[PDB]
């Protein structure tokens, strides 16, 4: 398996449980096209939005539903979503990794790359 | 004030007030304390250790709101009635300590009332404590009672000094 | 100078300076148009974008490009460039500024209202 | 049957990461310490990452007891040997444990050269 | 202008006003012995720490209480206080600005000034 | 400079071009480039594709010297001298791009040149470039190559600077030496 995406909570310090992922791929015509959903489980992660074969090259945008998980806690963040452009298979299939440390007023994103 | 001395509910009886406690009034200790929906619920594990979960609603950072879930152990000492508590949120940013938690009257069903003072003032007896008015049933109490939840106030010091709770459906 | 905007370097520790900056502000038809822009000073800081009453609520969008700027330093960079979105409410206080820290592979920003 | 017996999944749990290579921080050295009883900092468990940047096994269940614990990890070592001088010496973390129960911590570090991160993760 | 320490809180997004912040610098016998301390204003910033020729070469540690900070929002938080250990040396630059971003459960840190001088 | 003024390797053979090629002088094209102990290999592969690994030394970050491991694949075109480069390292924060990449010359036996304008002067024709000067052994070419390594630079718009294109045993791995 490639891509995964973490997230947890830098207020209660626990994973960030429930929270809508949305990817896309920026497409021929410079409009981004939707690629892939899904929601964090019980440990923050989100497995299996998409496969190898399917995981070609180009501009993706992963978009983090931040504003509502935030909202749902009963807190006003101030940002409305997180998110996270970067190029892929650019120069041969590599492994992804993206976490998010959340924070009502500050996040943050890092990426490790096998 | 004088914290000691205030001689505490007596014989007292553990299991006896191990049914369901409603708060009624509140004194406000230094800082950030519970808000409002203030219920307790008094256990018991063969050991004898009075053990006793709160449920309540604090003004968490600056506006959230949060109705906290909160559990506490109870580590005895001479008189029956006093007490050590060292409580903890069974979700973490939630205020963990230990405070005093004796009980200074109560005639298990009904009413009671729990005094605490955590930090003296200079050599003499408290400075600064919390305490909480429990009732049965969470209607209110007799004229009984209330007559002497009244004049326990006035030993224990505080006379008015509290501020009854609410109970909106929260927690 | 307020919607002050800064940039910091946690690889030389120092300022993120000559960082282009693209402000967008949402339109009626869900569309970003520019709002402002330019580049951070030798400080790291980038000010005088708007003023108090062009301003107003509504919902802007602080483009980062940090590859052009990790691209100078030999550094081939993750990120594409780093967005920021959030709504302007009069709510109450109005003096914001955005923040950033970064590294060829993570970054963090924060706000100060 | 043996007295003291219990489960195995980590109480505790380091993680690195690098912020210039974007890859997790493998082989750095992580001392931890223990309040004493008379303000001494006592040492409690070496060791050091990984190839994931993850170090497992620093201590036990029953030997993890409540107090104060320190986790230093020496970044100053990491950038020198790669070719880079740092500004911070090490990483400090200092925090209590424990403290109402057993609790299961993970503390996961991101490196850069002029500043560095620190969050943890914990659940009852 | 010496080293000025500026704070910044996560959840709430503004500066972490009055915070307290003790300074130490390593001496001879291995030891921290206290260099200058204060709080953070309204700003969240901390100016007026020391000078020119009294920030000696060294190995400085620096001390910010978090704790303290958060149970006077009411929220308990994960560390203990925040520290800061650092090379101060005459190699080039010397303007240092130390800043933080707490949040219950982490905090982060920056350091600046390089070194204008070929 | 200006461009299409000069010429390339005529039918060049990638397979006879395949082996060790060693760095001896470049050209400073702008920005951050590949440092000193500068060594090719070049590789086909069936199909056609010549490809191609040079490693290095760079003066990336200031003070933090790292020796590089590129990699670099070659597409076509017209003129069998002339390819289609994109470079990417083995490992990220490595600058990669794509560079035109010619042959201004050879005889795949010790002294090949090679050229690359990624700008064009206004329509003049070649503003920035960069330009290595190869040979098999990397103790110097005959004194014939070094006469034609030395005909082509003045025929290449801009072929061989040469800044110190320096080898010495510099990227080892059995004891760091300098580096990861
Ligand atoms: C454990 C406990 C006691 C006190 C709980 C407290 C003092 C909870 C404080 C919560 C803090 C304020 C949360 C901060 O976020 C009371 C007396 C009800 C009796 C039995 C349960
Ligand atoms: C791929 C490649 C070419 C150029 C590589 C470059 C231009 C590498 C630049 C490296 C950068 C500067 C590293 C930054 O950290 C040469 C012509 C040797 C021929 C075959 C290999």
């Amino acid at each position: 398996c490639p891509l995964m995406v973490k997230v947890l909570d830098a207020v209660r310090g626990s994973p960030a449980i429930n929270v809508a992922v949305h990817v896309f791929r920026k497409a021929a015509d410079d409009t981004w096209e939707p690629f892939a959903s899904g929601k964090t489980s019980e440990s923050g992660e989100l497995h299996g939005l998409t496969t190898e074969e399917q995981f070609v090259e180009g501009i993706y945008k992963v978009e983090i539903d931040t504003k509502s998980y935030w909202k749902a806690l009963g807190i006003s963040p101030f940002h409305e979503h997180a998110e996270v452009v970067f190029t892929a298979n650019d120069s041969g299939p590599r492994r992804y990794t993206i976490a998010a440390l959340l924070s009502p007023y500050s996040y943050s994103t890092t990426a490790v790359v096998t | 004030c004088a914290v000691s001395s205030f001689r505490v509910k007596e014989n007292f009886d553990k299991a006896r007030f191990s049914g369901t406690w409603y708060a009624m009034a509140k004194k406000d200790p230094e800082g950030l304390f519970l808000q409002d929906n203030i219920v307790a619920e008094f256990s018991v594990d063969e050991t004898g250790q009075m053990s006793a979960t709160a449920k309540g609603r604090v003004r968490l950072l600056n506006n959230w709101d949060v109705c906290a879930d909160m559990v506490g152990t109870f580590t005895d000492t001479e008189d029956p009635a006093k007490f050590k508590m060292k409580y903890w949120g069974v979700a973490s940013f939630l205020q963990k300590g230990n405070d005093d938690h004796w009980i200074v009257d109560t005639d298990y069903d009904t009413y009671a009332v729990q005094y605490s003072c955590r930090l003296l003032n200079l050599d003499g007896t408290c400075a600064d404590s919390y305490s909480f008015v429990f009732s049965r049933d969470p209607n209110g109490l007799p004229p009984e009672a209330q007559k002497i939840v009244a004049q326990r106030q006035e030993e224990l010091c505080l006379a008015a000094q509290y501020r009854l709770i609410v109970h909106n459906g929260y927690c």
